[PDB]
């Protein structure tokens, strides 16, 4: 017993198995905007849009 | 925006105006998110 018990303890003695995580977060954002005001003001013949 | 302005002052001022607006606007956003989950899990993607 005391054999096979010393048997499973050298699989026991077994280094805390670290892992280092790379995880990587990667955002592109492209934005486009336009807006067009197009004015035709005359006050003489009263026209204006 | 729209006016149609029709004026005469000189003689009298009578003023007639058809005023119209057409107004357009189209909005269309298409988003997918893509999410690796196990199976039978619950995985989520969250962009808020």
């Amino acid at each position: 017993r005391l054999d096979e018990l010393r048997r499973i303890v050298s699989q026991l003695d077994i280094p805390v198995r670290q892992v280092m995580i790379e995880a990587r977060i990667v955002e592109a954002n492209v934005g486009y905007d336009k807006s067009l005001g197009v004015r035709w003001g005359g006050a003489y013949h009263k026209g204006n849009w | 925006s729209g006016i149609g302005i029709g004026f005469i002052t000189d003689n009298i001022i009578l003023d007639l105006q058809l005023s119209a607006m057409e107004k357009t606007g189209n909005g269309e956003i298409v988003s997918q998110p893509k999410v690796v989950t196990s199976d039978k899990e619950t995985a989520k993607i969250l962009k808020g």
